[PDB]
This record gives structure tokens, C-alpha cells and sequence, in this order.
């Protein structure tokens, strides 16, 4: 696997540093390990495909070396330079490609395809070379079972889901209170709606709580904390819990009154802030717990006196909520986030080629449902998956 | 340093040699090259790199800084303006070609001559020769006169060859040349041509 | 043109490697670099500037070289380097943004000032090195005519629209039927209203249509798609169609009913989702295509039911909508996105130095009407001069 | 691929050159040329085949060389070299066809066929020679990326387009106003109608116009406008735009009058013509708008006083009309035209050897489908496949 | 001038022939005539430009000769060649385009620019070669006096005509005989009307003639010949012949009865043809004579008897036609056709430069005007600005 990456830097550090005009002094160092390989592949023989829509292709290798004469660097030299690059190329991006599709339960970390199984074996590795590539630089660590780490925008650690509970209900749906959300992503927004504004209740103050927990555990997020839910801001017509009929919401907004969000780890508090609104750093958590009440207003002008009346009917419907949006995160396991194309990547090979649905990932590679049920397996042929798709975006994009 | 010629086995003579162990000679042809084969695709030790980096940094600087031999010259065929440098007097200097074409003399002398040159020399048209060259000075006003300049290149045509090129300067000093019967008479220096050697 | 991309990296790498302290042996092969330019240049003179309130400067060449003694370095060996090192700055700036002004119909992919014209000459050839800045990486690769490509997180492929179109009107708007929306960067928000609530409505269902046609195609796309469109969930008085009155628009939000989501490349389906809200991939595309329905709920409470009455006055208006964001996505042509400078660098040498409109570019370089008209010689102009904006910011932000 | 070019060319003139007869020295420079092929060749081996209905061949290579020595040519000199040819030519033959039916997304540009990708090998490139067929002239241009250009007789840039727009309209179609066409080829017709006659019209003159945008810019187009759209120009029964009826057109035509033709490029009249009908040259335009409008005739005889009532029924439908003929014209894009045969080999190499459809080409390479949605992967597909068409028919038609 | 032509064979032939892998031998012929060519230049200086919008460039020559590396070319002996090319190519273009839009009455047939008169100097013939480019071919052959000639698919010989001739006319115009026509390009159809259907015509036969004076003689023609004018087979509202009013005109078409075509030369038949009709040949002609007649029908049927009244009014006009069509034809004098695109890039370099309208040639080059006045010095201009333009596409398209 290493191997793999390699070939990679090798050729883009080529493709890049070697140009009409420069001095050889500047790639001396590289000539030389770029020819090591040309050696080591010339002789052996390869294969790739064979699986759904994906073509066989057969390669074989016999090239020369390269001048290490020359003091500067003439056209001629560069085109029989490339030409021999294109070969590689077209022939990495088929390498990946294959070893992109196939999962596997028992072993799911290892390698799978005929072309890279023969990679790993002890003769190629004599091309290893500069790690820096923030995915490989996980990759090793890991095999040395160390601690490890990526940095994400706007993660993607919440499966959606868009529900609601009806803490009280009645089969008319005309004096309900409960909690409705929508997490997905980064982002959680959660109402808490009480129709009868808290004429009945203790201290005239309905409480609300909302517990999301994570699949994998964040360290060193950046989050947004906003008070108010837009998305449950609006009238709705929404289907009863049986879907038997529908209900009317008709919300009217009050702020949250003694918010309190608690950021938890194995259900420990490692952060917590108290009607905090901006920005808030949630340092190492698995579980966030956000809780919030609605307070009757103890004065009310005519107008807003009219919108709660002692008795039903209840026509305005008190709510209160909370947004909250994690815009970065560091995770020792991969995800999909905002800004990263590994997802995406691994997704399409997989759909242009028409690969059949294999044992290991959802069909599609369904983001929620992967991250749903994130297994150690689906973990691991992630992370493979997603190392090859970024040594591939480093010459393919 | 383009030495397209020793390289070979040259190098490798020596170098077996040194080591003393064998005695060269019954060492087969395809053996001494495969030997070079594989020397020309190594690093170098620092210490030996390290120093050439630095010949060839200044070797411009070398080659036009020597007292002998500058590099080329040019031929206007256009009354030209002498210039005048602290150093060498009155002379006939150019620190620099760019107008005129330029002809690699090393090119032309090794691969013959297609007469490129004898055409442009023929019908006169501006032209420059660039590499390092013989020298000449001269201290005789009346010869500026004569335009000898404008002499010595004929030559060439005769067949190849070229090496005999001496070019010529004017070491005019107000002084060391009795020819001095110049700045008694109102008048301006009309070299035909000059010189790259840059000043030291 | 490469040409100039050196300059740059020659002096990052420069004002980065070269300190008081550090071990020669890590520069050697850098010095040298830096050296052979200096020669090329002595001897060669520049200028720059001349046109609206940009300044002309002009240059002259004629500096003396490096020392290659000295295990380490000592203070007074940098100061005497910095110094040559500020002329050369303050240089290419000169020259960056002369080039990045003037736009040409004919050729606005090739050089235009007086400054770079002179650069491609051959003779300065002798400079290249080190092309790994992602842009210059992609200009090569194009010069030679193959596959480009580059990447955005939050991408501006969709210009400013916000409208609406009636399919049912009268003249006291009292019952339309149709939809509204927002395109905008990368975002869509549409809906789709109803004010009958499909009472007279075939299957009581109202069928929906929303269809986006990018400029350019985006590919390995991530993507958030969630129901409903919080933009037209709330009351609003709207402008006529022929402006000459105003509409009330009073909704009620309702789930959006088989929703399908078409990812369509030259008319063909490449992606399409039904009923998939969270995160989705669309791998190659240049048209999304929105349909979704407001379906009549058959059950009402009393509540619900008398917000759709079976005649007119209709009051409450049943919307249902969609929300679909591209966080990323890959695309072969150059585009503004949420995290790239390039525009607002572009934009704004333009803006400091007073650079009249030109032939090619629109008032402003706006957004919107650039990726509107998105023709092939805007976007030559643009990518030369994002590129030219990404060699800058290498050395001045 | 140039590889590929010369190894025709070389044929021909060889074919050609090569006979019972003439004297060495006017194919000395030629046969050199040829051995130092057979040279390059022998040792290798290829396949060809294996899609479709294609039979997979397997060629390998062991020839003689070529006596350099006679003076003049023995026929039994002809007939062993001839032997020789017959089995390139059938070679080359099958390496055409194989890469002719391959397309591809991604990079549609390069090489498909496991034949040729091994012939854009560096060790073949030993054989390039003599590029003067117009198409490989302007392939290699391309890739040093610079300005191409083709030749057309009745050029194909108008995707088949027959269709009607009704203006003024009712339920009875027996007063309509508006246009009807037929776009296709290298020509286009247009009718503007009005069965009123103007006569409740401004100056008693109605206004008509025609725009047609070409997918590709044509250049130095010589062009045909004549008056009258003879297709047009009889009796009709349409069907409705809805499809629900059908309407009667019975026209009487009238000449256009303040004809006003505009080649526009990028939205800038490049060239504008009024009322004149003939040759007319339009040198760059990517649209063409016709304007031309119906004055109803200040003075009639009885017999046309009697067509044009003030009062329907209007029995007798006015009816002015253009016809447009792009006769020639230059293309920087590969197109069909009326002459060559390169579509017409492409899709009859498809269909003899049942090649399945694609991802690139629409069903059959149907012309008006591809020219319709003309993007870049079409483009670079169809130039390929086009200029490897052209190369086939050196010796093969 | 010929001067001229070698300097593009030269290129083309050059920037054809020498590619990245060809055996030098093969081009051992060629490179000399090349080098040949640079001597002779270097030195003298040129001036292009300097009217109307066209820019004065000034070029000078200063290049050095062609290498010879042995057997095949490296790369880098390209690039080094096509540099120098390149700036051959953009000289030759400005070249063209100088010479291109000036005119002259008294010696129009020579050289005006200042570019091409100092070519025509004796120190450059020296160049000359190949001459194979059809029109150089036949410019020798003129300057010598001999038998010239072209080829062109569908010429233009026909200056656009559109009009009719009344023979027999009234105020009313209810009762016409006469014909009408349209004379464009290659293209002659004409219809013959007669309102009363011969009633009181001699043999109830009324006979039509129509002719056709070509401004110059076309040989081997190959003509296509049919019955009927489908351009005046529908009705009409046409303008009287003053202009006053309008007349209608309702055909019913019948065959064209005793057509005869005769093709004339200096008023002797070279070719006739009766009632034949499909292909037929027209070896040499300068004039085309149609005579045709309209029988009224002896026998007919109901529906036809009353189409034909023996009294006004005569409500269907009986019409017989004939279309005729040269395909391809041979001209001792340079035409546009439908397939050569000189006409139309002479025209567009003028029009491109704002060329202003000069002594010789109508406005805008237009053809009509053109070739209905083409005298000696149009013509003689005509052939000097093609052929450059011939030279000037074997390059530039
Ligand atoms: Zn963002
Ligand atoms: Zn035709």
C-alpha cells in the first residue's frame, strides 16, 4: 500500500518539477529515485479489472533510464520524459480504481485486488518516499497503533433524521407539547413547543432536552450556537406519529430561557455552557445534550396576552429552540465532511462503473446509513478507500 | 561542460589504474563502456559536487577577465563612433551584442561552413561571431585610417578553418602613440569595428 | 508565462529556507537556483503600468551573487540577501498586476503586457522550476491540451436568480398555483405552492417542477438535499408578474411528496434520488432537475381541516419545498467559490488601481453576469488572471 | 496517433509509387522511409478486437527487408513487396475500426484500443512522416494549441428543427399571426404569417423574426438569400400546439418586406445585411437573425382587394418568407457537411459490427442528437474518431 | 509574385514533413530548398500594413540555418525549427492581407503593396518551386499565354434577378401572359403564365422563352434540367410593373409542352436539347436559351374543364415551368461557386480591417454587382486577390 502512494508524489513531483529550462541540481535527488522504480516494475506484469463495467487492461513494463548528463534541461529531454509518464499515469488511476471497488468482511483493511496484493510484496518496496500527504501520514501511524487525526469543515457526523416527540397529545393534536428536530451533518436545529404556553405548569416553565449521540467521538470543535430553531419557525401540517391523520403547528417564537449545552464524553461532562450564544469550543465529546425551557412571559402586553388564553382554544403555538452547527472537528476515523472529495470520489468510481452492491457498504455508499451503522469493517475499508481516493486526486482530479 | 569528446574510456583508464588490482587493456570493450554505463547514474559526493557548482558560477567571469582573448567581434560596415574608457583610452569597445545576429564560431568551425556567413560577409550585411578569440593591438592612428579592420576577415572564405582570426583593437592613448597628429585636427573616430572583451 | 510562476516559488522558498542559522547543505541546491536567475536577468530592462491610476515604474538589472562558503549562515549573509530579495518583491507585484488587468477578445489566453511578452521570450526559459502550486500545476496540464481540474468547497455556479412563476393566477391572486425560488452560489431553495390545496386537484396531488442548468458541469459533487425551503415559509407580499400590483402569500408548510432529484448530463439521468434527504453524490452533471408534489393529506384534524376549505376565501396557502446545497464539487473550468481569493483579488487590483472596464470582462467583474455569459474568452481571461492572482498570493496577501 | 497516419501515407505513396517500371531514384528517399518501419514493427505483437461483433485478431511481425539495390524495378520486384503490403493494409484496417467504436468520458481525447495506446509508445515514434492531409495537419495544431480550421460544402450545423409559433391565436385557428420553420443542414426556411393581412395593424405592417443560434461558431461563410419560403408555401393542416386539432393554413405569398438579415458573434452584429438577396459573405457569427415583415398592399387590383377582406373570414393568409443557405464555410469543430464521408464511415463502422451505445455518442451517432448537445467530450470524441475515419480512407474505401 | 506562392509550400510542406521521429533522408531535399530561402531574406526589412484599420508591423530577418542530427529528428530540433516558423507564418498573413485590399484600375494585375513589389525583385526568385496548387498552376499559364481554366461545384454565374415580363396585361391585370423568373448563382427557373389557358391562342398553344446571357462562357458544364418552377407554382400578390398596384396570381400547373434548351456561343447552338430532362451536358456556352409552351388541354375532364372557362373570369392561371441547374462547370475566368472559399475570405479580411471602398470593386465585394459588371480589371484583380488568398489558406483557415 505505501508502495502505492509513492508511485504518486513520484510522478507529480515529477510532472512538476521537471520542465523546459531548470538546472539538474534542483532534481538530482529525484531523478535518481524516480529510475529506482522504472527498474524495480521493468520485467514484472500486472493486471487490473475483470469486476461489473470495469475493463480488463493487461501492462507490461521495458523502459530506459534517464540522462543524468545534461547540466540544464532542453525541450527534447521533458516530451521523452512525458511520454513515459502518460504510461504510468493512465496505469495508477487504473490501479486505484480497482482496488476502489471491492470491500471485504473479514480482512477489510488489507489489500484486495491482484494488481495491488502484488504491490505489497517485499521486492516494490524499495520505492517508499516523502509521506507527507496528510492521508498516508495517518495511514502509518495507524500500523504503529498510534494516535492518529484529520481536520474537517463542517463534518458529517450526524446521520439526518427529521422527527418529533409528542411529550403530550391528544387525538384532536390541539394542546400538544413536545420536541421536533432535524440533524444531519453538521448541524442540529431543535424546538421545543408547549400549545398551552405553560398555563398549568410548575413555576409556569416547560422544560425541553435534546440528546444527540455521536458515532465517533470529536476533539477540538468549533461550534456556532445560536438560539431559536428557523426551520420549526413556520405553520406546518405534519402526519400524526401513527400516520393515521395531521396535525396543525402554528408556532410563535420566545427565547430559550436557561439554556444549557453539555458536551459529553462516555457520559461525563467535558464541556458545558450556560446561554452561551457565538462561538463555543467543545474540546472531546461523543454525546451533545442540549437543554432549554420555555417560561410563560410573567408580562404581557393586550397583544401578546391575546395570543394565550386561560383555556382552549390554543391557536398561537408557544416554541423556543436552539441551532447548533460544529463548523470544524478533528476525528481519529474518517468522514465525509464539506470540503474533502474522498466520499465523492469513491462514490462515483463506484457508480460510473456500475459495481455491483458488495458485502461490506450500504448501496450507494449512503452516507447515513453508513455512518448509521459505522462498524469497525465499514471503518476500515473506509479509510482504505478513502487513502487511495486522495493518492489519485494527487495526479487525477 | 559540453565536452563532447573524451568521456568515454579516458576517464576510465585512469581510474582502474588507481585501483591497481588489474591491468586494463585485457578488459573488453563492452566491459570498459558498461563501466561508464553505470558510473553516469550516481549522486556525487558533496565535497566534489559542491566545487563545480562553483567553477561554473564564475567561469563567465574568468574567461573575460584574462588579458588575452575576448569574446567575438562585430562588423557594421557603418562609420562607427569610437568609444572611450578610463582604462584603454580611445578605443574601439562594445560590452554588448543585441542587434545583430550571432553565429556560435565553435558551431561553424566544427561542422564546416555552408558559406551562411560568406553570403551575409559577400553582399555586407551587419554581423556577429561569439566564442573566445586571438587579440590584436595597435597603436597607429593612421591605421584606423586605413580601416584595417575591416581586412582580416576575408580570410576565412579561403577554406574552413577560422583559427586564424586575429581581431583588431585600437590601444589609442593620448600618450604612447607618436601618431598623435589627431587631436591637433578637429575630429571624431570612425572605427569600422569592436570588440567584446568587458573591462577588468 | 511558467516563466513568471519561478519568480515566485524562487523567492518564497527563498524568503522561507534562507535564515540566519540553518545549514547550507539545505539550500545548496537552492542557492543555485536563485543565481542562474540573477544572470538571465542582469542586463535586461522592464516596465510597468501605464494605463488608469496605475503607476509606471520602471527597472534595471545589475546585482553581484551568493557566496557558497560558510558551513552555516551568519546574520550579515542574509541582510545583504533580503535586500536583493525586496527589489524583486516589489517587482513582480509591479508585474502581476499589469498583466492582471488587460484583457484581450482574440487572444485573452496568451500574455499581454509589455512585462510578460517579454518573459515567454526563450532566452528566459532558463528559469523554470518547482511546479506544484496547484493552479500553474493546472495550466500546463491544459496547455497541452488534456484534463484539467480543480476544487471547491461551497462552489458559485449558480447566478442570482430569485423569482417566480404562476401557473394558476387571477387577478386577485386569491388562488395561484406555482413556484418561487432562489439560486444563488451554490444553493437552490424552491418551492412549490398550492392555494387550493389541490381540492380540485387530479389524485388530489399537485405535481411541482424546479430544473437548474449549470454553465459549466460539475463533477465528484457532495451534496446536501433536505426538505423544505425556509426562504418561503413565511408570509410575504409579493410584486405582480407585470409589476403593476401586489399578492399575499400566506403559507403552510406540508411535506414535500415524491420528491425526485435528477443529476442530468446532455439530457441524460447520470444521478437521480427519490425521496433522499441528508448527504448525496452527484459525479458528473450540468443539470438538476427538482420535482416534488403537494399531496392533499386524506386525514385532517379539526384544526388542520379548517385551513383548507372546500371554497374560496383560501387563506392558508400549502407550500411544499426542497433545499439542496453542493458543499463541493470538482469542475474543469475556473469558478468563485466560498474559500478561493482569487475573484476578490482579481476584483479588487481592478478596484484599487481604477482599471476602466474593458472588452471582456463585465462592470465590476460580477459575479452573476460573468457566470451568466460564461463564454470561452472570459473564461481564458479569467483563468489566466486566477492563476496569475494564486502566483501572487504566494508572497502577498 | 500521428504514429498511426504515417503508417498509411506510407502506404499510399507506396501503393502508388511503387511499380513494374520506373526508375529507383524517385523512391530512394521513399523506401528508406519504409524498411526502417518493418524494422521498428517486427518483434512486436498486437490484438485487435474483442467489442461487439468485432472478431479479435492477433498480428505479429518477421519481414525482409527491401533490395536497395537494382536500378530500375523488375516486375518481380513489385509482387514480393506487394505481398508485403496486403498484410499491413488488412492490419491497419482492423487497428482503425477497433478505436474507431471506443469512446470515453473522461478523457475522449487520447487513445482507447489496446492497438493503438501501444503505438503513442516512444520507441514507434521513429516513424512520423509527410503530414500534409488536411485532417492530421490540423490535429497536430491542436495539441500545440493553436488556431485550427476546416473546409465545408453545405456544412451541418443546423440540428433538424420543423415547428410553428403562434402569436395571435383562438380556439377556431381562423385568424392566426406568427412563424413556422424548418432549420436543417445548412439551411433554413422561415414563413411569417398574419391571416388578418394586417389590417388592424400599426402602418398596416406585421413584424416578424427568426433567430438561430449555432452550436459552433461558423466562419468565412458564403451564403445564399433568397426570398419566399417555397416549403412554406402551400396549403396546410396543422396540428395544434397542444396536439388536441388541427388548423388549416392557406397561404398567398407576398414579398418580405424591409428584409434585414444580422450574423451576430457573442451578441455583436458582425454582419448586417437589408434586402439583399443573392451571395453574401458572413465572416464569423455564431447567430443568425432574420427580420422581415408583411405590408399589407396600400393598392390592390379587385382580384387581391377581394383576398383580404375587413372582416373575416380570412380565407386567403398572407404569407412573406426567407430562405438562407450556408453553401460554405470554415469550422473550427469537426462537423458533417455535405461532402465528406467521415460521419458516414464512423457510423457505418459502428453498425456493421453492432457496437452497443456508448457514453459518449447518442444512439446511431444520430447527427441532429449529437450536434443538439454538442459538448466538449462529444467534440474531442468525434475529432478523434473523425480524423482516424480520414486515415482509413488513404486505402481503404 | 510566384515568389510569394513557394514561401507557403515551403512552410506547409515544412511544418508537415518535420515531426518528432521522421528519418532526415526524407526531408534531405527539402531542408535545402529551406535554408536556400533564409539567406536570401536576412537583411532587407519589411513594411505591412498602413490602411484603413490594418496595423503597420514591421519585420526583420536575423535567423540562423537548419542542423542535420542524423537519422531522425529529436525533439529538440523541432521546437528550435518551429520557432523560426512561426514567425514566418504571422509574416506571410500580414503579407496576404496587405496586398489583399489594394486595387488599381490601370495595372491591376500586378503588385501594389510595398511588401510584395520589392518580392518581385530579381534577388529573390531564387525560391520558386513546386508548383502544383491549382491556381499558381494556371497563373503561370496565363503570364505565358496559353489555354487557362478551373474547376467549381455549382458556380455563381447567374447575378441574382427576380422579376416577370408581361406580354399581355390590363389594369385589372385578370388577364396575363407572360413569364416570370429567378436567375441566381448556378440556378435559372422560369414560369410562363397565361390566364385564359390559350382559349383563343393558335393551336390553343402559347409559347414562352426565356434567356440567359452569361458574362462569361462556362465549358463541360454538367446540368440537371426539370420540368416545372416550383418557386412560382403557388399564388402570389405581386407589384405592377410601375408600382402603383398589385396584381394576384393563382397558378394550376401543367407540363411544359416542346420545351427546348439550346445553349448558345456567340449566337451559334452548340447544344439542344428537346423535352429532355434529368442530366444533360452543355460543352461550351455563353448564353441559355428556354423556350417552352403551354397547351391547352383537348380533352378534360369536369373537375379541369372548370378550371378553364370559355369566358373572364379566369380564376386558375395555367403555368408551365422549367428549373435548370449547373452542377459543376469549367471557367477560363476566376467565379465564386458553392464550394471555394475565396471570394469569401478576400471579402472577409476586407471587411475584418474596415477596408475603405476602393476604384475597382463594388462595396462589400458585392457578387451580384460584381459579376454583372465584371470587366477586365475587376476580373483581373479578382484572380490576383484569389489566388493570394489560395496561398494564404494552405497556411491560415
Ligand atoms: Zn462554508
Ligand atoms: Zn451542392
Amino acid at each position: 500500500m505505501d508502495v502505492l502512494y509513492s508511485l504518486s508524489k513520484t510522478l507529480k513531483d515529477a510532472r512538476d518539477k521537471i520542465v523546459e529550462g531548470t538546472l539538474y541540481s534542483n532534481v538530482s535527488d529525484l531523478i535518481q529515485q524516480f529510475n529506482q522504480m522504472i527498474i524495480t516494475m521493468n520485467g514484472n506484469e500486472f493486471q487490473t479489472g475483470g469486476i461489473g463495467n470495469l475493463p480488463i487492461r493487461n501492462w507490461n513494463f521495458d523502459f530506459g533510464l534517464l540522462g543524468t548528463t545534461l547540466l540544464n534541461l532542453d525541450a527534447n529531454y521533458v516530451e521523452t520524459a512525458r511520454n513515459t509518464i502518460d504510461y504510468f499515469v493512465d496505469f495508477v488511476d487504473n490501479v486505484c480504481m480497482d482496488e476502489m471497488v471491492r470491500e471485504s468482511q473479514r480482512n477489510g483493511i488489507a489489500p484486495q485486488s491482484d494488481s495491488l496484493i502484488k504491490l505489497s510484496g517485499i521486492k516494490f518496496k524499495r520505492i517508499n518516499f516523502d509521506n507527507s500527504s496528510e492521508y498516508i501520514e495517518n495511514w502509518n501511524l495507524q500500523n504503529r497503533r498510534q494516535r492518529t487525526g484529520f481536520t474537517f469543515h463542517k463534518p458529517n457526523i450526524f446521520p439526518y433524521s427529521a422527527s418529533f416527540t409528542l411529550n403530550r397529545s391528544q387525538p384532536a393534536h390541539d394542546n400538544l407539547m413536545g420536541t421536533m428536530w432535524l440533524n444531519a451533518g453538521s448541524e442540529i436545529q431543535v424546538a421545543g413547543f408547549d400549545y398551552s404556553c405553560a398555563i398549568n405548569a410548575p413555576a409556569n416553565t416547560q422544560q425541553f432536552e435534546h440528546i444527540v449521540q455521536l458515532r465517533r467521538v470529536l476533539t477540538t470543535a468549533t461550534i456556532t450556537l445560536l438560539p431559536d430553531a428557523e426551520r420549526f419557525s413556520f405553520p406546518r401540517v405534519i402526519t400524526s406519529a401513527d400516520g393515521a391523520t395531521t396535525w396543525y403547528f402554528n408556532p410563535v417564537i420566545l427565547r430559550p430561557n436557561n439554556v444549557e449545552i453539555e458536551f459529553l464524553l462516555n457520559g461525563q461532562i467535558i464541556n458545558t455552557y450556560q446561554a452561551r450564544f457565538g462561538t463555543i469550543i467543545a474540546r472531546n465529546f461523543d454525546t451533545i445534550r442540549l437543554s432549554f425551557q420555555l417560561m410563560r412571559p410573567p408580562n404581557m402586553t393586550p397583544a401578546v396576552a391575546a395570543l394565550f388564553p386561560n383555556a382552549q382554544p390554543f391557536e398561537h403555538h408557544a416554541t423556543v429552540g436552539l441551532t447548533l452547527r460544529i463548523e470544524s472537528a478533528v476525528c481519529e476515523s474518517v468522514l465525509a465532511d464539506a470540503s474533502e472529495t474522498m466520499l465523492a470520489n469513491v462514490t462515483s468510481v463506484r457508480q460510473e462503473y456500475a459495481i455491483p452492491v458488495g458485502p461490506v457498504f450500504p448501496p450507494g455508499m449512503n452516507w447515513t446509513d453508513l455512518i448509521t451503522n459505522y462498524s469497525p469493517s465499514r471503518e476500515d475499508n473506509l479509510q482504505r478507500v478513502f487513502t487511495v481516493a486522495s493518492i489519485r486526486s494527487m495526479l487525477v482530479k | 561542460l559540453n565536452l563532447y569528446q573524451k568521456k568515454m574510456k579516458a576517464i576510465v583508464e585512469d581510474f582502474l589504474k588507481r585501483l591497481h588490482i588489474f591491468d586494463v587493456a585485457r578488459v573488453p570493450d563492452d566491459q570498459m563502456y558498461r563501466l561508464r554505463d553505470r558510473l553516469r547514474l550516481l549522486p556525487v559526493e558533496v565535497r566534489r559536487l559542491d566545487i563545480f557548482n562553483l567553477i561554473l558560477m564564475n567561469m563567465d567571469q574568468i574567461e573575460r577577465a584574462s588579458d588575452k582573448i575576448a569574446q567575438g567581434v562585430i562588423i557594421a560596415y557603418r562609420d562607427m563612433q569610437l568609444e572611450r574608457d578610463e582604462m584603454y583610452g580611445y578605443v574601439n569597445i562594445a560590452r554588448n551584442l543585441d542587434g545583430f545576429q550571432q553565429i556560435n564560431l565553435e558551431e561553424l568551425m566544427r561542422t564546416g561552413d555552408y558559406a551562411q556567413i560568406t553570403n551575409m560577409l559577400l553582399n555586407n550585411q551587419p554581423v556577429a561571431l561569439v566564442g573566445a578569440l586571438p587579440f590584436v593591438t595597435d597603436s597607429s592612428v593612421i591605421s584606423l585610417i586605413a580601416k584595417l579592420d575591416a581586412t582580416v576577415f576575408a580570410q576565412i572564405v579561403k577554406l574552413r578553418k577560422v583559427d586564424t582570426l586575429k581581431p583588431i583593437l585600437y590601444k589609442i592613448n593620448s600618450d604612447s602613440n607618436d601618431f598623435y597628429l589627431v587631436a591637433n585636427y578637429d575630429w571624431v573616430p570612425t572605427s569600422t569595428t569592436k570588440v567584446y572583451k568587458q573591462v577588468p
